[PDB]
RNA sequence: GCAGAAGGGCAAAAGCUCGCUUGAUCUUGAUUUUCAGUACGAAUACAGACCGUGAAAGCGGGGCCUCACGAUCCUUCUGA
RNA sequence: UUUAAAUGGGUAAGAAGCCCGGCUCGCUGGCGUGGAGCCGGGGUGGAAUGCGAGUGCCUAGUGGGCCACUUUUGGUAAGC
RNA sequence: GAAAGCCGCCGUGGCGCAAUGAAGGUGAAGGCCGGCGCGCUCGCCGGCCGAGGUGGGAUCCCGAGGCCUCUCCAGUCCGCCGAGGGGCACCACCGGCCCGUCUCGCCCGCCGCGCCGGGGAGGUGGAGCACGAGCGCACGUGUUAGGACCCGAAAGAUGGU
RNA sequence: GCCGUGUCGGCGGCCCGGCGGAUCUUUCCCGCCCCCGGGGUCGGCGGGGGACCGUCCCCCGGACCGGCGACCGGCCGCCGC
RNA sequence: UCAGUAACGGCGAGUGAACAGGGAAGAGCCCAGCGCCGAAUCCCCGCCCCGCGGGGCGCGGGACAUGUGGCGUACGGAAGACCCGCUCCCCGGCGCCGCUCGUGGGGGGCCCAAGUCCUUCUGAUCGAGGCCCAGCCCGUGGACGGUGUGAGGCCGGUAGCGGCCCCCGGCGCGCGCCCGGGUCUUCCCGGAGUCGGGUUGCUUGGGAAUGCAGCCCAAAGCGGGUGGUAAACUCCAUCU
């Protein structure tokens, strides 16, 4: 759309958009990031803390499958299984509880996240952070690890 | 050459990069060039299916991955083995084999054993001039079609169970925790150590 | 109780247990084969790095007759194959006489 | 007179002399000083230990105060 | 330097203030002592003049200046 | 028509919904009432609830009172309304929670009693939570990598005449 | 003759509706493993039914305007020949 | 996609993979060596079989080759002797007859309808008109030239339209080769100046050397390679 950037309304004046003093050339700090430590501090502090410098341990071909590990934290653990249970088997008959596993749906750990509800549920991951189980156990659901 | 608050950025443009370029301007042209390879390929063959061989289950290398099942490369001969057809025989019906693949379940390997003679019920054969030795009768009274699509017996078929409700036990309830890891992984990085700390005790004589 | 972390690890699954495959036996000994090497031994000899080796192995050192091997064949666990048997070719030197 | 350059400041003291001593130590922050309201530097009040001195109140984390010093990366050491 | 202006700089001119009643504390500790915090209750008009304000985002250009009373430093002096 | 439409048991994947530590790893809920173990500053059981609280806070609600041709017999309405309420977003603040650490003190657990696990109270570091706002497309502006607004060297290198 | 959102009923077609649901179904259907030529579902598997929930399709009853959902006759008041 | 990520870098400027996972296509095999078969192997030469535009099995003569040709054989195992239960195939060509998939490919010549009336212009391809069938053809209104703007005047566009010629893959007589399968028994089982180490140059993201190359040292057989931090021990994983 050339009608409608700048280069059209600017056609006319001399400098174009540039100044007639500075006059606008190539490359007057340089081409890229150059100047990290030099010229361009104050550029490089206060907007990028943390630019410069070794941190940590080296790690020799790591393979983003070791550290997999998905989380379902307590507000999401009812979106698993359908509206259609969670009423349905919500009756305390007996003990009715229906089983909801997270290693189907995609995730492997549960972690917490508040209002887990009166329902008691079996819960299957491979992880639980001791959060979690304690929301579990203290609506009378138990909180059965797989793998 | 950077400005108020903005990312840092390593473009990879530095090199040249105008002489190997690649637009997409046959990409139409290559999708109904292969097409034409399948429409008269497949109509060329056979009452064979298209879409190549059957082929077995596989489960997935990935600990991200290891929950799913995907379509392989071959029966690995044991496959061949249990269900008894001869190998050279095994790749002329319309069975793949692939003789590097092992099996070192038993869960998996009748997953496919089953799988195969599955196949092998639902296989039917030209005999060449009609003395039929070892097919039946008139084609299957007739091919019924003339070609299959997209894989012979669905090859995902990413099953799942249903384990429907349960009453929460004494034992259930109790025991199997957070405390369970904590323990579980202190027994994977203390473990040689303690084996050690016991030949303290076999030298302290 | 099954479970994914710690030392017994993962999804309990049944092992078949199978005669392992052929190309696993690639470097058994098959009688055939040495008598080749038990022939030649004899109608070609040994080398200048095992001439001397022996004759430090036979009297001197043991460390140093290991850490010349070790100097002279590559790695260190090739030199544990080389020390005790050329001892062995010189025990049957010396104890068959 | 207070190590030295000046200026502020100092009297049963901040000077001299005697007696003891290691607060010139260990650790988190906040604040001031040129300041962009960034850093090093220096400095101010604190809080937690552990100590010194004094009969005691207290006073001390360097010099009566204002200067006396130095990043990444790398090397060296010390700590669980 | 005893003294010491003119011009100048900071704060203040209220309801976010005052007062009364009651609880908290692991601080302070002759002492319901001190001091903070929290809760409820009673009273608005608080120098002159003028005026609609607060608040965040992205950011171009610029980073050679110069002149004049006035006050001034170096200079014999300057359109220095 | 090198379009357009369809797939979803092609959602693999990308970015997002969870952060933090060098790392192994861990990983964001409270409020009240009853009561109890020596209510020890420390602690525990049953229920209701449920993102905590202070100050402002547009809007909305209640609204004493005021409003018409004679004085009583009344209605939807309208009109200002002193005070008072529920207070969106956002701002200041106090409180809590997760993770890294630091100091201080006891308590609990046992696929099996240890140079094991889990914990509590105060202080701090974090690109966090405290009822999510992202993704995709398009356009504009700004800043860079690209011959990069057009035109400009003294040079440098390779292969040749 | 109309259609909006509903209660039900006739489940009327569910076993001759459509589609879903990690609803429910070891008395159901073969091929498995476990157990001394056969059995015990003996627990689940791969497969294939049908019972049930949620939502849109014919009927009679019920709701209000009969609204761009319209033809009919009836009226007033136009208009043209 | 992983990912402008691990990793490299005066750790500055900047460069920067791979495995997973989803797709396109998916075809597998041969030998040396260890062994059995009395070289059962091949080339050239000459004759005739008899065939095209020629290539063959026959018939006789010179070579290669035992320092090892050909059959069976390849690491997924193989070979022989058993025993038992099934089966005689496949392979190319041949003048040819029938299909061809857009109905194969190539070539040439053909296939709808207005110049009818008025009118303007130098010229029509313009303007207007064609009763009630809408003047006419439309599977043909793409385009092009034609005295100017043309569905109809002409090439031609449309059509699983025809006919004509030449070549493609696939009938059936005369060719030519021609027993596989499961258990048990025994026997065989593998590539060296190569692998690796020391050093030196280049290179890579490969970082206590990833690859490559030189020079030196130079292997073993329960041996060897790899397992992304140098190393020793100890299991294991995978590969040959
Ligand atoms: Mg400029
Ligand atoms: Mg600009
Ligand atoms: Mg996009
Ligand atoms: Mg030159």
């Amino acid at each position: 759309p050339s009608r409608l950037r700048k280069t059209r309304k600017l056609r006319g004046h001399v400098s174009h958009g540039h100044g007639r003093i500075g006059k606008h050339r190539k490359h007057p700090g340089g081409r890229g990031n150059a100047g990290g430590l030099h010229h361009h501090r104050i550029n490089f502090d206060k907007y990028h803390p943390g630019y410069f410098g070794k941190v940590g341990m080296k790690h020799y071909h790591l393979k983003r499958n070791q550290s997999f590990c998905p989380t379902v934290n307590l507000d999401k653990l009812w979106t698993l299984v359908s509206e259609q249970t969670r009423v349905n088997a919500a009756k305390n008959k007996t003990g009715a509880a229906p089983i909801i596993d997270v290693v189907r749906s995609g995730y492997y750990k549960v972690l917490g996240k508040g209002k887990l509800p009166k329902q008691p549920v079996i819960v299957k991951a491979k992880f639980f952070s001791r959060r979690a189980e304690e929301k579990i156990k203290s609506v009378g659901g138990a909180c059965v690890l797989v793998a | 050459a950077p400005s108020r608050n903005g990312m840092v950025l390593k473009p990879h443009f530095h090199k040249d990069w105008q002489r190997r370029v690649a637009t997409w301007f046959n990409q139409p042209a290559r999708k109904i060039r292969r097409r034409k390879a399948r429409q008269a390929k497949a109509r060329r063959i056979a009452p064979r299916p298209a879409s190549g061989p059957i082929r077995p289950i596989v489960r997935c290398p990935t600990v991200r991955y290891h929950t799913k099942v995907r379509a392989g490369r071959g029966f690995s001969l044991e496959e061949l083995r249990v269900a008894g057809i001869h190998k050279k025989v095994a790749r002329t019906i319309g069975i793949s084999v692939d003789p590097r693949r092992r099996n070192k379940s038993t869960e998996s390997l009748q997953a496919n054993v089953q799988r195969l003679k599955e196949y092998r019920s639902k296989l039917i054969l030209f005999p060449r001039k009609p003395s039929a030795p070892k097919k039946g009768d008139s084609s299957a009274e007739e091919l019924k079609l003339a070609t299959q699509l997209t894989g012979p017996v669905m090859p995902v078929r990413n099953v799942y169970k249903k384990e429907k409700a349960r009453v929460i036990t004494e034992e259930e309830k109790n025991f199997k925790a957070f405390a369970s890891l904590r323990m579980a992984r202190a027994n994977a990085r203390l473990f040689g150590i303690r084996a050690k700390r016991a030949k303290e005790a076999a030298e302290q004589d | 109780y099954p479970m994914a972390v710690g030392l017994n690890k993962g999804h309990k699954v049944t092992k078949n247990v199978s005669k392992p495959r052929h190309s696993r036996r690639r470097g058994r000994l098959t009688k055939h084969t040495k008598f080749v090497r038990d022939m030649i031994r004899e109608v070609c000899g040994f080398a200048p790095y095992e001439r001397r080796a022996m004759e430090l192995l036979k009297v001197s050192k043991d460390k140093r007759a290991l850490k010349f091997i070790k100097k002279r064949v590559g790695t260190h666990i090739r030199a544990k194959r080389k020390r005790e048997e050329l001892s062995n070719v010189l025990a049957a030197m010396r104890k068959a006489a």
